[PDB]
This record gives C-alpha cells, structure tokens and sequence, in this order.
RNA sequence: UAA
C-alpha cells in the first residue's frame, strides 16, 4: 500500500535531436532526460526557449527520426524499456503527440537469447532512412519502413547475417550506400586486460548489404558480405560512420575503415596501444594520453557543407575534452588521418563531465562556425559556439540547461529561517526546512538546495497597524501615495511612500469607507478610486472631479488605461469610459444587448489578440485588442471589444476545463467554481500568452496559448508540471477557508512576469524560458496583499499586519523543475574541492557537513610498503581516492573547518546520529560519524576507519564571524575491513566491516567499546534503523532484518528477504501499525517488503514477504526517512529518494481505504485514458502495485463530467475522499514546513 | 524533529510477537525483570512471556565468550554454556 | 603474518561508488593500477563476462590427514569452503585467507555429496552409507534419515522454495523428499541399471537425472513421472546441472568423452556437442554469468567453456591445473574464487586475471613443470602478482 | 575403519554401551531441538 | 566451565 510520486524531475540530458517535429518553421532541438522529451526553439544567440514537454511512464532509451510522406514533420522512434519501439507523430490539429504503432521486442529477445538481455537495447537509423535496427546482444531487431507506414518486424541473430558475428560491439549504418548497408563490430574471442598476452588482434568488422524484402505477413532480410576485416585492436569499441568510410574509436587507438573494408590508416593514443603488434600499415604515434575507456564514445559527425572538403568529426571523451579528427582524403584514400585536442582557454567546460549527446543547432550552410548544444550526466547541459574549427580557434558559452547532476546524497536543514528576524521582522519562511543534494561529479560539483518554497530577498521591512489590502500608485514612475484600506472598520489611509510612508493627509480621498480599488487612471494623470457604493475619480494631487453612485456595493472592478469595469451586487455589469480630450467625464459603454440576461461571477479589462480572427479586418498576429471578459455562473469565459456590435464571444470546453480550448460566439444551471481569471505574459526573456484560471477550491489551471493558431488555448495533461493547490468539491477548504485567494499579475518582479497567488499559502507562477510555469509555495506566512513597488520588486503584507518588500533571487536559483532549486557553489576558486558526497546536517550545531571526493592517481601497495610487482611509472594510471570532511556553515554556505584522510580513503557513509552516552541518565549527544573505507584493490586486505566528531563552539576569528563552530574529533579508530556503511541504533552507532557489522557504544570520557556482532552476506551497501531495528543491505543477498536488544546484546535475525538482489539503497515503510522496507535494486527497481510473522508461510517472519516491485526510470543513489504531513489527521513517515539522473521520487505509504481508491482511479485512467507514448503504465513499472502518482495526476486534469465518471467506479463518495488523499499526498512533503 | 525523526517508541502489531519470539521488545533500555529467573525458566514470570521486562536467557549469564560462537560455528545455540555475547572483558583472552 | 588475501570489499566499494554516482566502470588497461578498476564479478556482464574467468592459480591447500576428497562446496554467502573427505569429515577454510584446520566428522562413511538451500538455512550432506544428514549453518546436525538410500547417496538437489529436495544414488531410482517433516514424499521410477547424478530446476518443478543406462530424464516433481528423455549418450551420463540462475539450459557431461548443453525451452534443443580426448569428471556452470562453465577432464585440465564464444572448443585451459583427476568443483557464490579439488589430495583455489602478470598463463599449471613444492611462494606471497612460475 | 568424535561437542555423543573419543564408545545423535524449534517456527503465526 |  504505497503511491510513488517525482519530487523533482530529471535534469541528466540523455538524448538530443534537431528536426522539424512540431512545426517546420525553425529546426527544433528535442531533449531527452529521462522520461520527458523536450521540444526547443534554438534562439540564433544560444537561448533554448521551449516550446512544449511531454512526459512518458517509461525511462526513454533513445530516440531517432523517421520521415513521412506528404509531410514536413519527421515522426519520432522512441525507445523505452528494454527493446521497446513507440512510433511518434505530432498532431498539430490537437497539438499534441499520437502513436502510429507499438514494436515490442523484449518477448523475442529473450526467446532468442541463451544469456540475460541487456539492460539497454541501442538504435540505429538508415541515412537512407530505410529502416531502423535495434540491438541488444547479437539479437538485431529490423524494423523496415515503407517507401501502411511501417512494414513487419524481423528479429534475427547477429550469426544469421553474418556466420562469424559471435559478441557484438557496435552496430552502425554506413553512409553513402545505395542499399541499408550495416556495420558490425565483434569480438569472436572476447579479450580484455589481463587476456592480451595470449589473444592477439580479437577485434572483427564486417561490413553487410541488406536486402530487406517485406511482405504482408513476414519481411525477410538478406545480408551480402560487402567486406570483413580479421585483425584488429582488443579495444575498439564504438563505430562512427563518415562520408566515405567509419571511424572506429578504441580505448587506445583511432582505426579508420573506409566503406571499400580495409584498414586504411590508425592512431595511437596513449602508451597502452597495441604498438609493435598492428604493424601492417600506417600508423600515427601520439604522445598525447588520449584515453577513450568509456563503454561509447560521444561524438558528431557533420557532413560536408555544399561540396567545400569540411566535413568534421569531433570526439569527445569522458572528461569533456574535445578531440578534432580529420580526414583529408582525396577519395577512397586516406590522408592526414590524426586526432587534435581543441583548445580550451577559457575553462568553460570544466564543471561537466560524462557528455551524453552532441547536437548543431544553427548549419548555416558552414562547418566553420558551429552551435553545438552537448548534454553532460553531471554538469549543466551545455550550447556552446565552436568559431574556427582549425588544426584562431574561440568557444563560448552561448545558454546552458540546468542540471543537479547526479544526486548523489539527500538530507534536510536549515538554508533558510536560520535567523527568526529579518530586517526587524520575523522571517517570512521561518521555521522551514529544505532538502539538500549534493551534485556533480567532479570539478563542478555543488549543494544543491531543492527549497520547498521560493525565499524571497527583503530589502524592506515595515509594521503597519490595521489593513486589509494595499495599492501602489505610481506616477512619475516612482512610488507615491501607498493606499491602504480597512475593511472591518471601513476606513483608507493615503500614506506617501516617497518618505518613510508619512502620512500624506492631504487631497479629498474617501478615508472613511472601505476602498475595492484603486489604480492610477488617464494615462497616469489621474488617480479612480472604487468605494463600497461610490466611484472617485481624482488627480494626481487628489482633487476630485468626478463621482458615481452606485446603488449596490460592488464587489469586482478591473482598469484599463482608457476604461473601467465596475461589478456590483446585483450581478450586472457597469463600464465606464473616460473622456479623451479633458478627462473628469467618465462616459458610460454600451454592453450587449444578451449580457444583462444573465449571471456574471467575476469580470475583468484585457488585452489580448486570441479573437483577432473573429474581429472585422484584424486577422493579423499582433494589435492585441481590449477584451471585456466576464466568468459566467455556469463557468463560461465570455468577452467583447468595444465596438462589440451585439456579438459576445467564449472560450469552449472551459466550463468542463477541457484539454483544448477555442474561441467562438456565445450563443444562449448555475454552478460556479472558476473564481477569478485573466489572460497575461508569462516569461522570463520571451513572453508567452498563458490564461489563468483560478477555482473556487483553490486549484489553479493553466492554458497556453498556441503563438500560431492563437485562438485555442491547450493544456498539457501528460505532463504533470502544475502542482495541485485545491480541490474542486469543497474537499480542502481550509487552503481558502481563511483567507480569500486572488491571483495578482506582475509583468516584471525581477524580469520574470511573474502570477502571485494570495492565502494562508502564498503561491507564484515563474515560467523560465526553457520551462513551462510553475506553482511555486511564496515563503512560509500568509499572504493577504501584493502590490507593484518602485520597479522589479512587490510589497507583501502579511496576517499580522506586517509588510515586507521582495524581490526574486536569480543568482543560482532555477525556478523550473517542479520545485525552486538553489545551486551553492562550496568549491571556489582558491580551494577546488572535487565531487561532495555524504551531505548531513547537525542540527543542534546548524551546520551542514559534507565529504569530498579528490580521484588522485592510484599506486598499487602490497601488504608491505613496496609497490606491486607490476607498475609502470611513464604511463597514465587509474584513479584512486582521497576524502576529507567539509564543516560547512549555511549561514554564509563557507567551509569553516576542514579535515583530511590520508591516501586511498573514500568516507562511504557519514550520519549526524544522535549517540547516547549515559546508559543510565540516557543523556543523548549529536556526533557526527564517519565511516571510511580504504578504496584499494581486491589483492590487498581490507581496511578502514570511524571517526565521531564532535561540533564545538570556538572564539570565532575575526573577520569572519561564521567560523565560530570547529571539528573535535573525539574518538577514531583503524580496523580491519572496509567501513562501507554507519548507522545508529537506539542510541548507539553500528558500522559495517568486511562482512561484518560490528555495534559499539560511546561513554562519558569518549571510550568506544564494541557491544553487539552480526555477520554479513558479502558486502553491505545500506544501512538504516528505526527505534532499535536494523535493516542491512547485502551487494547479491537482498537485506535482512535485525532486532538490537541492550542489557544483554544481542543482535537478532527478525527476517531477511526471500529473493537475493544487489540492494542500493534502504528505508522503513512503517504504513500505520505494520512494518515495511523500501529497497532499490542495482536494476532500477525499487522492492517494497514487509516484516508479517503472522502470515502463515513466513517462518515466524524470517522470511520477508514481498509486497509489490516498482522499475524506477534511473539508478537511486540516496533514500532518507522523512515525517509525513497529514493535512487532515501516531507520527507518520515517508521515504524520499536521490536519483543519478537529477531526480528527487518520494514514497508514501496509504491506508487500505485510501489505497483501495486510489488504485482503482489509477486502473479507470490507464483503461479509459490514452497513454502518450502507448505505453501501459503498469506494466513499464513490471520490468498489489505500487500506485504511480503521475497517472494518479491525470485524474486532477481530466474534464469535471470525466473526473466524476471515473470516480465512481468505485464509491459514491470516492470523487471527495480521492480528492482529499490526493491533497494529502501532494503535501506530504509540507512537514518540512513546520519544524522546530 | 524532522533531522532525527522520534521511530524509538513506535506502535507496532508484532510487539507482542517479539515478546514471545526472541524474548524481544523496542525498548532496548528496559528494565530487568523484578520477578524472572534465568534457572527457573518462563513460568517464573507471573505476567508470562508477554512481561514488559527484560527475560534474560541464561546463555547471557555465563562468565566467557563462546570461541565458537565468534566463528558462526557454535553447535549448542541457546544451550551453551559460555557467553554468547560480544563482551570484549569476558573473552579467553 | 603476512598472506594473500582475496576479499571483494573494496571492489564493491568502488563499484558502488561508480552506480551511485553515475560513474561507467572505466575499460581496465594493461597496468597494475588498474586493478583497482576491477570490479566484483557480479558486476560483469556481456562481453565483460570474460573478466570473471578464474584462471590465476592462487592458492594450494591440504588437510593434515590426505584424505581423498569427494566433494567440496562453498557456503551460501562464500565466506568459507566446506570440504568433504573420504573419511566423512568436514574441514572449513576461509575464503578471505584460505586458512583454517579444525575437523568436524559428519559422517561414519564417505561425504559423497553436500548442498546447500537456497535460502542458505540448511545444509544437506550425503554419505556411502546412503545415511543423509540436515545441517544448520553453523553446522549443527538436526536431522537423520539412516536409510534414505539402500545405496551410496550420489546426488541431492533442493528445489526452489527449498521445501523440497531430491536425492539419487546407486539404486536405479530418485525420491523427492518432504524437508519439513524429512519424510520420503515420491519415488522418481525409471532409469534402468543406475542413476548417477540428480539437479532441481532453479525457478519451475523440473528434475533432470543423469543415469548409468545412458539416459537424461526430466521429471515432473508434482507427479512423479518422467516427462521427456534425451537419447543423445552412447554411455553413462556423470554428473548434470541445469543452471544457478535461470535454468535455462541444462548441461549433462558422460564417461563417452562428451558433453552436451541442451535448452529446456526448445525441446531439449541441443547446443554444444563438445568432445575430448580425455575423460571429463564433473562440471560447474559459472554463478554469475550464464553461458559460462567449467569442465574438470582425468588429466586435471580445467577447460572453462563459454556458449557465446566457442561451442567446440574451451575459450581457456589450464592443463596441469591438478596432478591427478580432479573430483570436485566449486564457484564463490560471489563469483572471484574458483574452488578445486583433485585426487592428489590438494585444494587448489583460483582467482580472476590481473591486468598485467609475468606468470599469467606460464605458471606450473599451465606447463608441466612443478618442481618439487612449485606453489610454496604461489602460497606465502602477500602479494599477487609476484615477479617471473617457480618456488623453492 | 573407525571414527573419532573430533568436532561434535560431546553432548550429542551418548555412549552405545564404529566411532570412539577417548576408550569408551559413542555415537552422534541429532540434536532434536533445533529441528523441533525449526517446527515450531514453521507454524503460523508461532 | 568447551568442539
Ligand atoms: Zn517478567
Ligand atoms: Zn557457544
């Protein structure tokens, strides 16, 4: 009874295309990361802005392009799973992506596989786009494309095309071929380091025509032996085709063969080459140490440029060095085959690192100058401006695309609310806590602050006495005359925000009655203000010269620069205009004859162009025209212009908030829940049109407008990128119980045109330009006025009558990515350390420590001092370790202690455990314990050490008032076997050993004497404990269960599970009175087991039963125990999880009721529902379900008539409880929200 | 806390079973049994093996650790007569 | 004392820092810093596979008392090596260090068989007096069946659920028995003469049985009764394994001088046929890596064989890798010690290749030059690789 | 031909009054209390 | 108090 949910989402690019895949206007650039692809326009200065995402239910394998007929659109071969293949297109009549067909060819796979499969099946597509082959040992998948779109599938063995293909390496097409002419790159006697000396040039290449002949039923392929190569280097491992023959990249040589099939020419990178062996051709020495050890090798290869001879091939290794590679052949021969390194003088690409895809964006016509756009798995995704490609050459950083790299450790503190009092006043997120990652993986490697809620910067702090909304009025572009308002005593002060907020007391403004609004008016020369019943209209000294009673109070007004709509009581609507030439008129407009026959709920001035097409002689892209757009009782978004004649027009499918939205007339059960609308820019740098639609219930919807076809509005429901804030059938009224919410538009609050969001729980909605918008939590207060100050700054007011100016922070933070994310930079440049890992937090010391990671060169010792027989000092070396602690202090995020381990140490697990050091008073101290593990080889014996250290509060050295805290270490010790885990139990820390994990228990006078003894399986990977329960991972065995008693120690074997995987990461899943384990698997699965001795075949709970098995989309690195909020009922928890691909998942447990539900909604989705991509979201989690909350989320943005049917599939009352537990589970994570 | 969650005394089903089972509880400091005698066995306890005491076993009374025991490799278990406890004093040397 | 240990901790290290991090397990080149880019054989698949080939003689062992040994066997986690001997005694040795001596005396007759459960609780150990006795992990005896076999016990086999086990011996029939209760569920009729060698298929209800009468049967342990048989040995078939992990092939050597794979899931669709000139003794399928076994020829002579590489010939042999007929062979559970025993009363243990070694395939067995005690500085070395093989 | 008691802890040595510790003979007997506890622990919920 |  679980629901898994994405904290974040993935940021590690996998994959990047350019193509023509949603319009054909500009080359787009599609980007993959893990399961969402994102569509790109490339700006011609390097800025992606996005034009839209889509998300899929399976981890995107890789994508290739596929054109079609009687269209300039390319369809999209998405691969997903193992050997999975999802033909795309793009609808542009629904703007979104449908699956022309599904390929499976996993079953047959398998069916023709002696061996386990791959976890990865490898695509590759015909130039001649032909056809498409998909791999994954040996076993090639053809899928045949017609020149009705796709003809049938063939699965063969590599040994079936060519006799002698027995362990493929790499498969490519070559170019340049009149028939789908394959590659193939095998060892038949496979070799590896310690196999050279007796296996001599292993390495095979053949090269095949294929006659693919399909047919109805069945396609036959016949394979014609174009060329075969015997001799070749044991390392060669990635093929890359060119124009006239392939570059075959080894882990120490660059062998070229040309399309004929010899070896013409090859180059030798470091001293591990195979020299004095080749000898049979030219060959090219280079002392340069170029070292390829990756399994493939990235690299682009762009095609001459018509023919000007600039064909080029860049390389690209795992330390992202560029490598140039020409060609200079004058036809079948070759000449000037080499490999150079590009300069790189300013060290722009040092902070990534693994590059996974290389992409140009802008041709040009010109391979001189290139846009390439690279993603790297632990630095950002990078565009960069390649100028003069030459053996002056220049790179820029022209936009990069942010990336937390691979989370490698996850814990919770303070960044924020470290101080109660902020320029006088509290802290507006005071006791708030943050999730911490560290990211990267090298060079570039940081804290990453994933903030539960946007901090906003104070440069202003006041207290005011009684108000209950404010205005700002600008004049001369300056902030004068902030009014405020009263409304339960009925009364407005002027206040004059030139000086300190003085009162002004001057001009014959209403003071005593209640101010709806007030604006500046008349192109900024006169100043309306909207009473309960009356309307003011003044100047800019405040002299009135014109009034209006109205018989009922209104309730809503809205301001245009020449118009103003005033809403009443009564339910009809009043517009007034004012008079161009002298003002102090304030003429009436004439509405439609149809409008004042029925209900308005709420109305507003705008500025738009979606109806141009309807308007007389206007059906042209821009003169956004003045709307007067009303909410209808039943939910209907109507508008007119002011030459309206008598014709009304409405935005269709908004009452059910549909998928897609049109404009079209209005032609004529009152059930109102849209509360407030209206239509604006959303942006950073480009602004996009986006309609806002606030609900009754809190929840907010939003549509985008299509910038072609701009009268339909669409929503994207396979992306789950707006977060849930209400509930539509009163379910949650407390998020709008307390304070009225109403949606403020800000076209600049630091350069980004931004949407507050006022209530107890103060939302914005940031768009950055390469994202959609985002609901973003505003602070930690209520939120009960927002207003424009002075420019690219707001005034908040909160419930406590306290008003406090913010601005946006940009200087680290990415407002994309479900979540607000904080980039801390610890390395600087004095101090470079390298990757940080094992971030925890002391909390009563509130500091962060964390470790670092230097890989220095590693010199193999045995057991005595001298060195390993066989060591070769003039030669690259394999990287070893090297650890240390970093004490950092947020308050400034500056590492004020430092201590460092000695050579071939890497600190596995570090914790900041509370330790109890009196068994008697039960006095509990917070150490921090690290364990440290000697990184050697597997000859040497075992070793490693634990170090407790204690945060002592120092005389601070001035200067610097943050280094008050220093690192005591108060006891260490060396023991035998690696410390590859810590963890505390009920007061006493336990650290792993080779096989063994050994308890220990620290005194008064710092004596640490072990107390408890267990064995272990083989290696221990994780390790947690909850009260005095262990759970222990094992590298092959699963994990076990232990119990750990005191009096007399003892460490109990409660249970192990039944099924033996390779665990990398442990928590509790408590779920009420039961108990259960969350275990990730090196497969990517994440196993829910549960500890049931009264289940009848668990031997008394020894063995543990195994409840449900969830295939995750990347490797998990991290998971942690967390509370879990209950925003409507025994403390509770939940595990949160660190990903390898920048992704941050939770579990949350749930009752049976609410699992019962919820499982049902999620079946009626994946049933009823059509999937993006067709993929069934049950069985991509296959590879009593864990519920996947994405599909879960589908259920929030059906249609309202859809959202009722699916509800009651299974209970009467199941729409509000559905409803309820999915608020709960959207805001499990909001227990960081209150602490201490 | 939300740094270090309270999972000490938690509400679990199987309580009762570790009191049975292994002799266990989720209090690892609780106090000895006022009433229960190693050499007399269960039925000393008036409250039975659902005490919420410590029931020490008697294998934990003898005076050396087990040399076997320390190997994974002790063919008596429960009814040895040395020390099946990890105490560092109490080894033969 | 200094010794040559082989633990795979810090290799488990380092790979789980490379998955934690993202990191690919970087290509190991042809240097001895490199071994540290080594990684745990469970960590190799596809054409890595080929690192986790133990080909590297390690280390030499022996009982005070030479004893013929019938049968060795790993314990479930690889942490020691049970060694049976003729005189039904059990012998440990650690795996970290290969050392220990203290005896044990199972059995009154020959130790012919052990096993251990899947869910690594239990240990059944068959003796020459067809007397079978269940084990705990810490080597407690808990269990008697004296006549479970009129005969020697050949073969046992847990199944999957280790709920049940069969066993065969030189009684011409196999019993499927209850390990609950340890009573005798089903007799297993057929198999004319003598049945010779008994496994469980890992994951489904499948027997196969190697018999004197040059038959291969599969059984259904449901039933009881024989559901296909192979025809394909001209004489009796020594000892059959399916697989560890899958099960989806299943290999059956035969004194004819051959040994067959056939694959279960395609009517016993035959794949290797391959013949020597010597006789084989036993086999061992690989833990880790499917497609990958080892057969143990009269001559000694390891032959590792690969199904993806080579399906005639051995991709690897150790010739001299025993004095005498190698009896018995055992894989660590973790896959980086390969356990052997001869008639020359020897353990010998063998580990994976280092990236580069002066004596890596020229040691003593490799060419028949053992001198006096060759292996006495292949034994006493802390370290591994050790300079250019010979001893005092 | 005849055995020694070397690794079995003389309590599931009982003497017969084929394998022999010091003069007198015994023989090895299961130790049917791991196995009934085995039992035991099979049974539901026990 | 040993196997
Ligand atoms: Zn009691
Ligand atoms: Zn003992």
């Amino acid at each position: 009874m679980n629901v898994y949910d994405d904290v974040l989402d993935a940021t590690v690019v996998s994959h990047s295309l350019a193509t023509h895949f949603t319009t054909s206007d500009y080359e787009e650039l599609l980007v993959v990361r893990t399961n969402i692809l994102s569509v790109y326009r490339p700006t011609r200065d390097g800025k992606l802005y996005l034009t839209d995402e889509f998300k899929f239910h399976g981890l995107i394998t890789d994508i290739g392009l596929i054109p079609q007929k009687d269209s300039p659109l390319s369809c999209l071969l998405l691969c997903t799973g193992v050997a999975k293949i999802s033909i795309l297109k793009f609808n542009t009549l629904t703007n979104s992506i449908d699956t022309l067909s599904l390929h499976y060819y996993e079953g047959k796979f398998k069916g023709k596989s002696l061996v386990e499969l791959a976890k990865i099946s490898t695509l590759r597509m015909d130039p001649g786009s032909s056809c498409a082959l998909l791999f994954n040992n040996d076993i090639i998948a053809f899928l045949p494309f017609h020149v009705k779109f796709t003809a049938p599938s063939v699965v063969l063995v590599a040994s079936e095309l060519y006799e002698g293909a027995k362990n493929i390496i790499d498969i490519q097409f070559l170019k340049n071929f009149t028939k789908p002419t394959i590659a193939l790159l095998y060892q038949p006697k496979l070799v590896w380091a310690g196999n050279t000396t007796i296996s001599k040039l292993p390495t095979q290449y053949v090269i095949l025509t294929l006659n693919i002949q399909p047919a109805e039923s069945a396609t036959k392929i016949e394979s014609t032996t174009i060329a075969f190569v015997k001799e070749l280097p044991w390392d060669l491992h990635t093929i890359v085709p060119v124009s006239n023959g392939a570059i075959i990249v080894g882990t120490n040589e660059l062998a070229f063969l040309d399309n004929t099939g010899v070896l013409q020419s090859t180059v030798l990178l470091n001293s591990f080459a195979d020299k004095e062996l080749q000898k049979t051709k030219i060959i090219n020495n280079s002392s340069l140490e170029i070292m390829f050890r990756e399994k493939n090798t990235t690299s682009i290869w762009i095609p001459s440029s018509k023919s000007n001879n600039d064909e080029t091939l860049l390389l690209m290794d795992l330390k992202s060095n560029i490598y140039y590679i020409q060609m200079e052949a004058e036809g079948r021969l070759l000449i000037k085959f080499d490999i150079f390194k590009l300069p790189i003088v300013n060290d722009l690409l040092k902070e990534n690192s693994n590059p996974k895809c290389i992409t140009r964006l802008n041709a040009t016509n010109s391979n001189k100058n290139m846009d390439l756009f690279i993603g790297f798995g632990s630095g950002n995704a990078l565009v960069l401006r390649l100028n003069n490609l030459k053996s002056p050459f220049d790179i820029e950083l022209l936009s990069s695309l942010r990336n937390v790299g691979p989370i490698t450790s996850l814990t919770v503190g303070k960044v924020s609310s470290i101080d109660d009092v902020v320029k006088g006043l509290p802290n507006p997120n005071k006791n708030e806590y943050s999730l911490v990652a560290t990211s990267g993986n090298g060079s570039g490697s940081h804290l990453t602050v994933i903030q539960t809620s946007v901090q906003p910067e104070i440069e202003l702090a006041l207290k005011f006495i009684s108000i209950t909304q404010i205005w700002n009025l600008k004049i001369k572009g300056r902030d004068r005359y902030l009014i405020t308002t009263d409304s339960t005593k009925s009364r407005s002060d002027i206040y004059e925000s030139d000086n300190n907020f003085k009162l002004h007391k001057g001009g014959r403004l209403r003071r005593d009655a209640t101010t709806v609004y007030i604006s500046m008016f008349g192109e900024e020369k006169r100043i309306i203000q909207v009473t309960t019943n009356h309307l003011y209209l003044y100047d800019t000294h405040f002299r009135r010269l014109t009034t209006i009673k109205f018989d009922y109070e209104v309730i809503h007004v809205s301001v245009m620069d020449p118009y103003i709509l005033v809403t009443v009581s009564r339910g009809d609507i009043k517009i007034f205009e004012l008079e161009e030439k002298n003002k102090r008129k304030l003429l009436k407009v004439d509405l439609p004859e149809i409008l004042n026959e029925m209900v308005i709920t709420s109305g507003l001035i705008l500025k738009s162009n979606m109806c141009n097409e309807f308007l007389i002689g206007l059906s042209k892209s821009q003169e956004e025209q003045l709307l007067f757009t009303f909410v209808t009782a039943d939910n209907q978004i109507i508008f007119f212009t002011k030459d309206h004649n008598d014709r009304i027009f409405q935005l269709n499918g908004v009452d059910q908030l549909n998928e897609s939205l049109y404009i079209s007339t209005y032609q004529l059960v009152p059930d109102p829940s849209i509360k407030q609308v209206m239509i604006n820019k959303l942006g950073h740098d480009n602004k996009e049109e986006y309609l806002t639609i606030l609900t009754f219930g809190g929840e907010i919807y939003q549509y985008r407008k299509l910038p072609q076809r701009r009268s339909r509005f669409y929503r994207n429901v396979t992306r789950n990128d707006l977060a849930i804030t209400g509930a539509p059938d009163n379910a949650y009224a407390k998020g709008v119980s307390s304070i009225e919410r109403i949606m403020h538009y800000f076209p600049d609050y630091n350069g980004y045109s931004v949407i507050f969001v006022t209530g107890s729980v103060p939302y914005i909605l940031i768009k950055e330009d390469d994202s959609t918008p985002k609901i973003f939590k505003f602070g930690n207060i209520p939120l009960v006025s927002v207003t424009p100050w002075s420019e690219r700054s707001v005034m908040c007011v909160d419930d406590i009558k306290n008003a406090r100016v913010y601005t946006l922070t940009t200087d680290n933070m990415y407002y994309g990515n479900k979540l607000p994310l904080k980039q801390i930079k610890i390395s600087n440049v004095l101090d470079d350390y390298k990757t940080l890992q094992k971030l925890v937090y002391h909390e009563r010391a509130q500091l962060f420590l964390v470790s670092y990671c230097k890989r220095v060169p590693y010199e193999a010792l045995g057991e005595d001092g001298e060195k390993v027989i066989g060591y070769d000092e003039n030669v690259p070396h394999a990287e070893g370790f090297q650890s240390g602690i970093l004490l950092i202090n947020p308050k400034s995020w500056k590492v004020i202690d430092k201590i460092d381990f000695p050579k071939n140490s890497v600190v596995n697990e570090m914790r900041s455990s509370m330790i109890q050091i009196n068994s008697k008073t039960k006095r509990k101290r917070e150490y921090i314990i690290a364990g440290v593990a000697n990184a050697t080889t597997e000859d040497t014996p075992p070793t490693g050490a634990f170090h407790i250290y204690d945060v002592i509060e120092v005389v601070p050295e001035p200067g610097k008032p943050d280094t008050n805290y220093k690192l005591k270490e108060i006891f260490q010790e060396e023991v035998s076997g690696t410390v590859s885990t810590v963890c505390e139990v009920s007061g006493r820390f336990m650290i792993s050993q080779s096989q063994k994990v050994l308890v220990r228990d620290i005194q008064e006078d710092n004596s640490v004497i072990p107390v408890a003894f267990l064995d272990i399986p083989v290696f221990v990977t994780d390790s947690k404990s909850f009260g005095n329960l262990l759970i222990i991972g094992d590298a092959m065995q699963g994990f076990q269960f232990i119990g750990f008693d005191a009096e007399p120690y003892r460490m109990i074997s409660l249970g192990r599970s039944m099924s033996k995987f390779q665990t990398m990461s442990l928590e509790f899943l408590v779920n009420g009175g039961d108990m259960y384990f969350a275990a990730t698997d090196a497969d990517r699965n994440v196993h829910v087991l549960k500890y049931a001795p009264d289940e009848p075949n668990s031997l008394s709970g020894q063995r543990l039963v195994h409840c449900s098995s969830f295939t995750l989309h990347s490797t998990n690195s991290c998971m942690m125990l967390l509370p879990r909020n209950e925003e409507f009922g025994v403390p509770s928890f939940q595990n949160v999880g660190g990903q390898v691909d920048g992704s941050v998942f939770k579990i949350v447990p749930l009752s049976e009721e609410k699992y019962r539900r919820l499982y049902v909604i999620q079946q009626q989705i994946i049933d009823r529902e059509l999937q993006l991509g067709g993929l069934n979201p049950r069985m991509e989690r296959l590879a009593r379900p864990m519920l996947d909350f994405n599909v879960i989320r589908r259920f929030c943005g059906l249609a309202i008539d859809r959202r009722k049917s699916i509800a009651q599939k299974a209970g009467r009352h199941a729409h509000f409880e559905a409803w309820r537990d999915i608020i709960n589970i959207e805001f499990s994570m909001r227990s960081l929200c209150q602490g201490k | 806390s939300l740094i270090h969650p309270d999972t000490a005394k938690y509400p679990f089903k199987f309580e009762p079973f570790l009191r049975q089972e292994y002799s266990f509880s989720l209090d690892p400091d609780r106090p000895i049994c006022e009433f229960y005698n190693s050499r007399e066995g269960p039925k000393s306890c008036p409250r039975g093996p659902l005490c919420p005491k410590k029931h020490v076993l008697p294998i934990f009374q003898n005076k050396i650790v087990c040399r076997h025991w320390l190997r994974g490799l002790c063919k008596k278990n429960d009814q040895c007569e040395y020390l099946h406890e990890y105490n560092l004093r109490k080894m033969p040397e | 004392t200094q010794r040559r240990s082989v633990d795979v901790s810090s290799p488990y290290i380092n790979l789980y820092y490379n998955r934690r991090h993202g990191l690919p397990n970087l290509v190991v080149e042809p240097e001895t810093s490199y071994t540290i880019d080594i990684m745990p054989p469970n960590a190799y698949r596809g054409r890595d596979r080929v690192i986790n080939l133990p080909s590297k003689f390690t280390h030499l062992s022996s009982n005070k008392v030479k004893h013929v040994i019938p049968a060795i066997q790993w314990t479930p986690e690889g942490r020691r090596l049970v060694v049976a001997t003729y005189s039904g005694e059990f012998s440990l040795w650690n795996a970290s260090s290969f050392t220990f001596e203290t005896l044990m005396q199972a059995h009154d007759s020959a130790v012919t068989t052990m096993k251990y459960s899947h869910d690594s609780d239990w240990m059944i150990s068959g003796d020459a007096d067809g007397m079978i006795k269940i084990w705990q992990p810490n080597f407690s005896m808990v269990k008697e069946i004296d006549a479970a076999h009129t005969e020697s016990i050949r073969d046992m086999a847990f199944s999957s659920n280790d709920s049940k086990f069969v066993t065969c011996s030189d009684d011409n029939i196999l019993k499927i028995w209850n390990f609950s209760n340890g009573k005798q569920e089903r007799v297993l009729s057929g198999h004319h003469w003598d049945v010779k060698s008994c496994d469980w298929h890992p994951e489904m209800g499948l027997i196969a049985s190697a018999s004197k009468d040059n038959l291969v049967k599969l059984w259904d342990p449901r039933s009881g009764n024989c559901i296909s048989s192979i025809l394909k040995f001209k004489h009796t078939v020594l000892k059959t394994r399916f697989q560890p992990t899958k099960g989806n092939l299943l290999m059956a050597i035969s004194k004819d001088k051959s040994c067959r794979v056939f694959d279960i899931r395609y009517s016993m669709k035959e794949l290797m046929c391959v013949r020597d000139e010597t006789d084989y003794m036993t086999l061992e399928w690989h833990p880790i890596n499917e497609s990958m076994f080892t057969l143990a020829c009269y001559d000694g002579s390891l032959k590792h064989f690969d199904l993806l590489q080579n399906l005639n010939e051995p991709i690897l042999t150790i010739p001299y890798a025993h004095d005498k007929c190698i009896t018995s062979l055992s894989y660590n559970p973790v896959g980086h010690i390969f356990a052997t025993a001869a008639k020359d009363r020897t353990i010998r243990f063998w580990t994976r290749a280092r990236p580069i070694d002066p004596n890596a395939y020229d040691d003593p067995t490799y060419n028949n030059k053992k001198i006096n005690g060759w292996f006495f500085g292949i034994n006493n070395d802390i370290n591994a690789v050790r300079e250019k093989g010979a001893a005092p | 031909r005849i055995r020694r008691t070397t690794g079995i802890p003389k309590k599931f040595l009982k003497s017969i009054e084929m394998i022999t510790d010091e003069g007198k003979f015994v023989v090895q007997v299961e130790d049917k209390q791991s196995w009934e506890d085995y039992q035991r622990k099979r049974e539901n919920r026990q």
